[PDB]
């Protein structure tokens, strides 16, 4: 929650962090996208790579990204403290993000947040003591017709009841992987009472093309 | 044409919007995409700019700037710097979930849009700044871009036209302000998402200091359909200077919250009752509608009966179109809790660069958190109004404007509900 | 920059010593607080010649106009790119 750093024993510039060699090939692939002379523009993917290797960012990944891109370390500190994904504290393995903005609060995502809080025994921001589940509360995640929805580390879980998210937490505790989709009768975003549109077959190539083309 | 709405399935631009067909290359070429692309590329930038200008296409990002007139700023000779079409794919606007559908379900339409747009403005590559929350959609789009390179459609000698054009995907990192075009440029450059000042516009100094056009996913993806089908075809739908089709995201308190492509000047009541089945409890249960996502001011039930969902008829309703995201709020809704949560969104998602947003959006969230309880006196309504007028137009980007607008809409349309809230607080705590 | 508008005439600063009773700044110079204001330089020169005061004149140091460009902070090939904003 804080935007200063204090050198704890488990988080310091002497904390061990280095990329794997396949991650060095990935950082080569990232840096080769950007033009020559603007290598610094590879801060945000590579640092996110340094979050996908470790799960979180101690202050050695910030120093390592500043070391391999030859940028000042303060310019990576700004990126890690500006963006809400760079977890600068050690999160659980299933980082649960509940969206409770206005289109999801209208569709009662507060009941889902209460269900996750009583199911895991924790509250918003805390971590379960087995370090599996981190429950926080985030802003609009972009699935507003599929509201109310949560996010688990890569995945969207949409149209949720409290029973649905209890089912998802149950199949996450046993080690299984769930299906990232809407848990109601619809598939992605269509009207739940059947398709009100795009029922006709798409015509294909050549349809309606103007002359002289 | 006088009436609008009830759009046919054959006049849709975004077929396979619902994921029912194959999103891949064999699916996209079976739906008309990547057809006669080389003949579009060979006919020059000026022909494509004339097709987009004649079509009446406006900004689908939310401001509604004329898209052909926007892209024609880049049709200017080189100076040693390359040019870049950069696709704004962030979509952090609450209520808005349409570009997620375009990237996840129609990716090759977006890739051909990047190609035709980058030919139209002489751009060298394409940076699709996709949202960091849209990870599976980003890998989805990267598989489609792999299918576009490996078929020889883009890259070296794109579609066999002698034109070279790359397409990149840069993921975000969870920042709503990085949807604004200059802050998106600042996020691609490896910096904080702090918006630049205008001028320099991105057509002069954009990404890496190059000429740049930052354009929405929708207004990029529909442009090969405009070039194939014609300009007059896309101009025939909707009113004049409100031409075309539009994706609408009906969410909130409706029976069937859904994304649907619909004609531009459709009535709001017809849209909600047809595609969403109406408001939960009927149309008489409607209390308010935020018409186009959080940035636009809400309109009450007395305006939603006859209003049209294009730019100009909503500007006549002293709100905006924006992202065309219809948030429906019925009678069971504490509207003050919802708008104070919306201002809480605009202070948790605000980059802190300049003064009036950084201070006043937190201060409007504190005043709105007291207005939820009613822990104020009614002279703090008009006071708060002045605070909105001290933010609207005095900031760098339009997130200060997009945070001043809902406060103004809530005050203007439900001042007596706030007043009776505060007076019942004042009597029950004294 | 409103304090850099009008010309001023001061004098040399003579001795300030410690008052033994209170530690205050005792002085013997009567002209130690005399700062005169003149709208132009030559009025001050004519005033100093008029009273017999030997005078030295510093010239008006004006700041030269700078080339301010907001786009220069985001150049392509130049070093004047800002590292952050
Ligand atoms: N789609 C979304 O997810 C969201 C959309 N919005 C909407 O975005 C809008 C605010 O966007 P802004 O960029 O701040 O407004 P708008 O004034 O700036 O900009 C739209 C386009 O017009 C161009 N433009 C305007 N005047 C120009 C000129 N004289 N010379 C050159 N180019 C010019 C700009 O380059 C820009 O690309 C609002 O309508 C808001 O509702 C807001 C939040 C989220
Ligand atoms: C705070 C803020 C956030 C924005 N977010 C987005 C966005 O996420 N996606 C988008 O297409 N436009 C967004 N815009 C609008 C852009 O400024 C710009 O109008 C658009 O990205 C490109 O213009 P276009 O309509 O011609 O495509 C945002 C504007 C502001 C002020
Ligand atoms: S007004 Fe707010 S959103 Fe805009 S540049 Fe300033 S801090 Fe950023
Ligand atoms: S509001 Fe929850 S996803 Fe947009």
């Amino acid at each position: 929650a804080l935007f200063v750093h204090r050198d704890t024993p488990k988080n310091n510039p002497e904390t061990p962090f280095d990329f794997t060699p396949e991650n060095y090939k990935r950082i080569e692939a990232i840096v080769k996208n950007y033009p020559e002379g603007h290598k610094a523009a590879a801060v945000l993917p590579v640092l996110d790579l340094a979050q996908r290797q470790n799960g979180w960012l101690p202050i050695s990944a910030m120093n390592k990204v500043a070391e391999i891109l030859q940028v000042p370390p303060m310019r990576v500190y700004e990126v890690a403290t500006f963006y809400t994904m760079y977890n600068r504290k050690p999160v659980g393995k299933y980082h649960i993000q509940v969206c409770t903005t206005t289109p999801c609060m209208l569709r009662n995502s507060d009941s889902i947040l209460e269900a996750i809080q009583k199911k895991l025994g924790i509250k918003v921001g805390e971590t379960t003591p087995d370090k599996l589940f981190t429950l926080i509360e985030v802003e609009c995640l972009g699935a507003c017709v599929n509201a109310p929805m949560v996010q688990i580390n890569d995945n969207y879980y949409e149209d949720l009841t409290p029973k649905d998210i209890e089912e998802i937490i149950d199949e996450l505790k046993a080690g299984k992987i769930p299906k990232p989709g809407p848990r109601s009768g619809r598939f992605s975003c269509e009207p739940a009472g059947g398709l009100t549109s795009l029922t006709e077959p798409p015509k294909g190539p050549g349809f309606g093309v103007q002359a002289g083309l | 044409k006088t009436s609008f709405g009830s759009l046919k399935d054959e006049d849709r631009i975004f077929t396979n919007l619902y994921g029912r067909h194959d999103w891949r290359l064999k699916g996209a070429q079976s739906r008309g995409d990547w057809y006669k692309t080389k003949e579009i590329l060979l006919k020059g930038p000026d022909w494509i700019l004339g097709e987009v200008k004649t079509s009446g296409l406006r900004g689908r990002g939310g401001a509604g700037f004329p898209t052909g007139l926007k892209w024609s700023f880049m049709n200017k000779p080189s100076d040693g710097r390359p040019k870049y079409l950069v696709v704004n794919a962030d979509e952090g606007e609450p209520g808005t979930c349409k570009d997620r559908e375009i990237i996840r379900h129609d990716p090759h339409k977006l890739v051909e849009g990047c190609l035709v747009g980058g030919r139209a403005m002489g751009a060298r590559a394409a940076y699709i700044y996709i949202r960091g929350e849209f990870y599976n959609e980003a890998s989805n789009l990267q598989v489609a871009i792999r299918e576009a390179y490996e078929a020889g459609l883009i890259g070296k000698n794109a579609c066999g036209s002698g034109y070279d054009f790359d397409v990149f995907v840069v993921r975000g990192a969870g920042a709503y302000i990085c949807g604004e075009e200059t802050a998106l440029i600042e996020s691609i450059e490896g910096k904080q998402g702090k918006p630049r000042l205008k001028p320099p516009f991105p057509a002069d100094v954009g990404v890496f200091g190059c000429p740049t056009t930052v354009a929405n996913v929708e207004t990029v993806a529909v442009s090969p359909t405009i070039c194939r089908r014609g300009g007059a075809w896309f101009a025939s739908f909707g009113r004049e200077r409100n031409s075309g089709t539009k994706l609408f995201n009906i969410s909130g308190h409706v029976n069937n919250p859904c994304t649907v492509e619909e004609e531009m000047s459709v009535p709001l009541k017809e849209l909600i009752e047809k595609h969403a089945g109406g408001v939960t409890g009927g149309w008489d249960n409607l209390l308010a509608v935020i018409p186009g996502g959080s940035s636009t001011p809400l309109i009450p039930k007395s305006v939603c009966e006859t209003v049209l969902m294009d730019f100009d008829a909503l500007i006549q309703a002293q709100t905006g179109l924006g992202t065309a995201a219809v948030i429906v709020m019925d009678r069971s809704t504490d509207i003050v809790k919802a708008i104070a949560r919306l201002i809480e969104f605009y202070k948790h998602e605000s980059c802190g660069q300049c003064t009036p947003c950084r201070e006043g959006v937190d201060w409007m969230n504190k005043v709105m958190a007291r207005f939820v309880r009613g822990d104020a006196r009614p002279a703090e309504i008009d006071s708060l109004w002045e605070i909105s007028k001290q933010i609207e137009g005095h900031t760098i980007c339009a997130l200060g404007d997009g945070a001043a607008w809902p406060v103004q809409g809530l005050i203007r349309h439900f001042r007596p509900e706030l007043e009776e809230r505060m007076q019942r607080f004042a009597q029950q705590h004294q | 920059v409103n304090n850099t508008k009008k010309w001023k005439m001061e004098f040399d600063t003579r001795e300030r010593w410690e008052n033994p009773l209170m530690g205050w700044a005792s002085t013997a110079d009567p002209l130690s607080n005399l700062v005169l204001t003149f709208s132009t330089k030559e009025d001050a020169i004519a005033f100093a010649e008029k009273n017999g005061w030997s005078y030295d004149v510093e010239e008006r140091k004006v700041p030269k106009p700078k080339s301010k460009s907001y786009g220069a902070n985001f150049s392509w090939n130049k070093r004047t790119r800002v590292s952050t904003k």
